[PDB]
């Protein structure tokens, strides 16, 4: 259980717990679950890399060691 | 009312920096851009992080850790802290500074709201 933050549109920032095998869908789904924001409305950044459905977020290598929590951005 | 602060709007939550715009519970204005009524119990009133306050600090390559309060700098209405982090020094955005929920528990019996 790996601890990221993620900055909505409305300046607030999240925090969410994810695996680090956890594909983008179910960081969505989280976030949809957090936020009540629809998946299809999302569009997930990390570092001007986008974080694309199909995709996991070990496939990125975003996240490291315990110590660093990522900020992900939900884009325009 | 009107004070600067560093509160958050959730148990196990962190603590965001911003303002105390009406007391109703108080409105916070935070410097991320949100305002929200938040309970007066996760309301820490310190608007300079003390000297080597141990914070979590969002880094250039979009990495929160955490950090050590070294030194403040005011420049024209903006705050920039001097955080180190195992022995490096950066310079930090006021909004960039947040404290977990220990980090915001060790300042609660100094600088809490009550």
């Amino acid at each position: 259980a790996m601890l990221i933050f993620v900055k909505t549109l409305t300046g607030k920032t999240i925090t969410l717990e994810v695996e680090p095998s956890d594909t983008i869908e179910n960081v969505k789904a989280k976030i949809q679950d957090k936020e009540g924001i629809p998946p299809d409305q999302q569009r997930l950044i990390f570092a001007g890399k986008s974080l694309e459905d199909g995709r996991t977020l070990s496939d990125y290598n975003i996240l490291k060691d315990s110590k660093l929590h990522p900020l992900l951005r939900l884009r325009g | 009312v009107g004070l600067r602060v560093v509160a958050k709007w959730s148990s196990n939550g962190y603590f965001y920096s911003g303002k105390i715009t009406r007391d109703v519970k108080y409105k916070l204005l935070f410097d991320d851009g949100y305002e929200c009524d938040v309970l007066g119990k996760d309301i820490l009133l310190c608007d300079p992080i003390p000297l080597d306050t141990e914070v979590t600090a969002l880094s250039e390559d979009e990495y929160f850790s955490a950090g050590v309060v070294k030194g403040h700098r005011k420049e024209s209405g903006e705050l920039y802290y001097s955080i180190e982090k195992e022995g490096q020094r950066k310079w930090y955005k006021r909004m960039a500074v947040i404290l977990s929920l220990e980090q915001g528990n060790r300042l609660r019996e100094q600088y809490g709201l009550g």
